[PDB]
């Protein structure tokens, strides 16, 4: 829940989080973004 | 704080 409610005005997303959780894990769990 | 804007 804490992660779900973050925004640019309060938090910054590290590049490694973006990489992992938007490419690697989603592809490994058989869920693909639009 | 980001404070981007």
């Amino acid at each position: 829940l804490n992660v779900h409610h973050r925004s640019p005005r309060t938090h910054t997303m590290p590049t490694w989080v973006r990489r992992v959780f938007l490419d690697i894990v989603p592809r490994l769990l058989l869920m693909k973004r639009p | 704080q980001p404070r981007h804007h």
